[PDB]
């Protein structure tokens, strides 16, 4: 919430996003792929000395398709590829003894506790 | 029964793919600025975390939503500057090259039907001072410690990502889903999608012109039917700004203790007596701030069930031709267009419906020679005094050849069997 | 563990121990420390239940998932695109992990592609030609009928596409002979 003053420090290397005022890291005008997020685009990493950079997350690689009216194209040959996926089917199974965790061993606790028992169950 | 024309649909869904991420610190919400609630409020530390906990996996799960819906394709597609595509127009989902934001003019019209609480994430200390707080709603949530963090992606990431899922579709079919895109002619494309729900090509081909008329007509009607409608995104936003206001509100309850303000505690009462009344107030205080996380919880997971739905819709909808019923619109599906929408997305279903329809009698089957007929790919049918063979979405008859049926049995165990002639085209030519 | 740690909390009570309160303290003022704390660890009990039963129905959902994959790409063959993987699924191989499953999917992937000139049709004596099942395609000088998936050309023949209709109407037909292959027979 700071429009770049209510920093802690200024130092140098102080850049303004949409996401706020960022001190400590150095602007870079490539675009890499996103390390750490900071957001509205905006992307932070520690690179080559080192230090921190921040830049704009690329999306990808760009490319234009040949499109013409009377033109097609053909796969010749075939690739036979094998990928993996992987998926949660169960988690840990857990039971508490109420009294044990509240009481422990005093009796007195456990008589006070006997006024609570369908929370319990 | 069979139909005689077409028609050709566009139908429009609407997803929630992701929600508004939130952080709280719960310090400033319980004591504010006192030093004196914060020493009391030190025994608590493990819940604070905890809460927190909770809300920064919501956080991170909302970018989760969006990349697995909008960023399936990693080659940025460019539309070519050639727009031949047999006479389908697709200028209103195009990107418009002239405005700020590289927007379509139907995602400018969907943006502008949406209303978020704050534009915009930087509101400064000067800017809300003295009678503007506790006027301004954002104002007064920032001074209790509640606070909304921005989305990684922006809307013109978001805008770029469904551009290039539209290039690839409209240049290159569904062969960009499973590898590198491969060109071909739009109609022809048309023509293998009509291949895939029964129809052969060459309908589409002889009715090119009336089919293309029909889809520009029909996303004209999209566009006047939303300038003039998106219930599903605006409720998301409405009940986070809800919850927040809510749990502003709730900081004026007592909980049993004599004033629900700390500083009218604090003077008139020593730290002996003052501590018991302050417990009561913390104790009250956190437990508003578990009953928003728990519900967050549970509408996030709503919400990533939506995501999911949607993400699936885009795999099979938009990179395919799907031939489960109903899952892409209503009739047969031919194709879907996306387009982002505040929060979420909005789907254009094409699909074939089948228009004008008319009586005829019907057969199971032919004898001929004291052999049974059964048609190859189609149905047999009679106008009254002669009979055909057609296909089952199309009327287009034909005369009963065969390379046309096929045989199998005698003509005494078919229970609808009918008497007529095959023609078998070859014995005018060995004459 | 986070369980174990909120033991220490004394909730507004004198100490979160119960043996320190039970000594020093008579059985009416023991009372009231002792109720204290016995709300504040039932409410870190209804704390951990709430958070289990909601990541257990997220698990659930994970599991309901993992059903309909082992059904449908390892039991069959599944066309819904991208369900069983990237490309045109073949088949799928199940292996057991450690509270869940891996998917072994394999897939087609085209791999070399050309380029060619195309027609939707062939005129030949005033009829339009269509192909059966694949389409038509030239190499710049020569005219043949391939399937879409895999370069394969083949000459255009009767037993190879169907006629429907004159030329008049088809946008971009083109003229070439269809070979008829019963012609050289008959001679
Ligand atoms: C930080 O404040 C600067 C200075 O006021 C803002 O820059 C202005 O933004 C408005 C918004 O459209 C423009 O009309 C002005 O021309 C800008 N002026 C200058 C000198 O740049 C800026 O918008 C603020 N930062 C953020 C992230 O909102
Ligand atoms: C189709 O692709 C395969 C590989 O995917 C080709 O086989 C390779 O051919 C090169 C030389 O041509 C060899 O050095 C490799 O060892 C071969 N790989 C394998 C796995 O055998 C094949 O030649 C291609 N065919 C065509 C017609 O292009
Ligand atoms: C099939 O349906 C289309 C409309 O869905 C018909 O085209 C219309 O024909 C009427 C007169 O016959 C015209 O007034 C309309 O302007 C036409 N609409 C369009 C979009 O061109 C077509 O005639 C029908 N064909 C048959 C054989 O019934
Ligand atoms: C495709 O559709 C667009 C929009 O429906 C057409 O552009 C309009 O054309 C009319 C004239 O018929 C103009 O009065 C409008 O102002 C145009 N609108 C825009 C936004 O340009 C366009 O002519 C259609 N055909 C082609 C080939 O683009
Ligand atoms: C059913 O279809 C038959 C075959 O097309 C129709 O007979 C044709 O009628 C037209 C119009 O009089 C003639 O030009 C053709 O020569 C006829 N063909 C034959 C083979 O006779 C017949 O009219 C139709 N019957 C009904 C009741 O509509
Ligand atoms: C279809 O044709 C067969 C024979 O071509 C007919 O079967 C004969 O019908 C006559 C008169 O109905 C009987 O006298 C014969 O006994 C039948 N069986 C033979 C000749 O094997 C059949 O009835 C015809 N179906 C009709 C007219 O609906
Ligand atoms: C297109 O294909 C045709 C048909 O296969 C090619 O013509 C053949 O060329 C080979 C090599 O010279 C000859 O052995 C054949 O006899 C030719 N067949 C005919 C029917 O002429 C032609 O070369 C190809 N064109 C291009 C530009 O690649
Ligand atoms: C395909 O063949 C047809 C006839 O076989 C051609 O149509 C004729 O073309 C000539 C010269 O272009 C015209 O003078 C005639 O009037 C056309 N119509 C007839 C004869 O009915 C057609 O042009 C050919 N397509 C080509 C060469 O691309
Ligand atoms: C980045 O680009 C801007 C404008 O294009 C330029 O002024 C600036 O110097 C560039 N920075 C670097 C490190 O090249
Ligand atoms: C088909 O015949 C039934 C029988 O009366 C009639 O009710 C129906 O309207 C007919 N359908 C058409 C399209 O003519
Ligand atoms: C249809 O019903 C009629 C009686 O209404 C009967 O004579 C005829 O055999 C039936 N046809 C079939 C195929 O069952
Ligand atoms: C197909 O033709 C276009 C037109 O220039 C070209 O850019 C593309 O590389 C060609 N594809 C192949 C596989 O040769
Ligand atoms: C393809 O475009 C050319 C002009 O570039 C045009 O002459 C030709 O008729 C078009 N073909 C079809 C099938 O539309």
């Amino acid at each position: 919430d700071v429009n770049c003053w209510r920093v802690y420090s200024t130092g140098s290397n102080v850049f303004q996003t949409r996401a706020g005022c960022l001190i400590g890291a150095e602007h870079v005008n490539n675009s890499y792929e996103c390390d750490i997020p900071i957001g509205a685009g905006i992307c932070a990493s520690y690179q080559t000395s080192q230090s921190i950079i921040a830049y704009t997350m690329s999306l990808g690689a760009e490319n234009s398709v040949a499109y013409s009216n009377n033109s097609i194209a053909i796969p010749t040959n075939f690739t036979i590829s094998v990928t993996t996926e992987i998926l949660p089917v169960s988690m840990t199974k857990t039971s508490v003894d109420c009294t044990m965790y509240i009481c422990g061993d005093s009796t007195e606790c456990s008589n006070l506790l006997l006024q609570y028992g369908s929370f319990c169950t | 029964a069979i139909p005689t024309n077409f028609t050709i649909s566009v139908t429009t869904e609407i997803l929630p793919v992701s929600m508004t991420k939130t952080s709280v610190d719960c310090t400033m919400y319980i004591c504010g600025d006192s030093t004196e609630c914060s020493n009391l409020l030190l025994q608590y530390g493990s819940f604070c975390t905890q809460l927190n906990r909770a809300l920064t996996g919501i956080a991170v799960e909302q970018d989760k939503n969006t990349q697995e819906v909008f960023a399936q394709v990693k080659q940025i597609y460019k539309t070519p500057p050639i727009k031949d595509f047999g006479g389908f127009n697709f200028s209103q989902i195009l990107p418009d090259p002239s405005k700020p934001s590289k927007r379509s003019f139907i995602e400018d019209l969907l943006f502008n039907k949406v209303t978020l609480a704050d534009a915009g994430f930087i509101k400064q200390y000067g800017d809300c001072l003295g009678d503007i707080a506790a006027r301004d709603l954002i104002c007064a949530q920032k001074f209790n410690g509640l606070t909304v963090l921005p989305p990684l992606l922006t809307d013109e990431m978001i805008a770029q990502y469904t551009s290039a899922l539209l290039a690839g579709t409209i240049t290159s079919g569904w062969t960009f889903g499973a590898g590198a895109a491969l060109q071909i002619p739009f109609a022809m494309q048309m023509a293998y999608r009509f291949n895939g729900i029964g129809v052969t090509q060459n309908v589409l081909y002889e009715n090119q012109k009336l089919i293309a008329n029909q889809f520009n007509s029909a996303i004209g009607k999209i566009q006047d039917s939303l300038s003039s409608a998106l219930g599903k995104l605006q409720d998301v936003v409405n009940q986070n700004a809800q919850a927040l206001n809510t749990l502003v509100k709730q900081l004026s309850s007592n909980f049993g203790a004599i004033s629900s303000v700390l500083n009218d505690i604090l003077s008139r009462l020593d730290p002996p007596e003052a501590e018991v009344q302050i417990d009561r107030l913390i104790t009250g205080r956190l437990q508003s701030l578990q009953t928003y996380v728990t519900q967050q919880l549970i509408r996030a997971a709503e919400i990533r069930a939506s995501a999911n739905l949607a993400a699936t819709k885009m795999s099979e909808c938009v990179l395919g031709q799907s031939k489960r019923v109903d899952f892409c619109g209503k009739g047969y599906h031919l194709m879907s267009f996306p387009q982002s929408a505040p929060h979420g997305v909005v789907f254009l279903h094409v699909t074939y419906v089948p228009a004008q329809e008319k009586n005829f009698t019907t057969a199971p089957a032919i004898c001929h020679d004291g052999k049974a007929h059964f048609p190859r790919e189609g149905v047999f049918v009679s106008n009254g005094t002669h009979w055909f063979v057609t296909q089952r979405n199309f009327y287009e008859p034909q005369i009963i050849t065969t390379d046309n049926t096929f045989v199998s049995g005698n003509c005494d165990v078919v229970i609808g069997i009918v008497n007529n002639t095959v023609y078998d085209p070859l014995q005018p030519e060995l004459d």
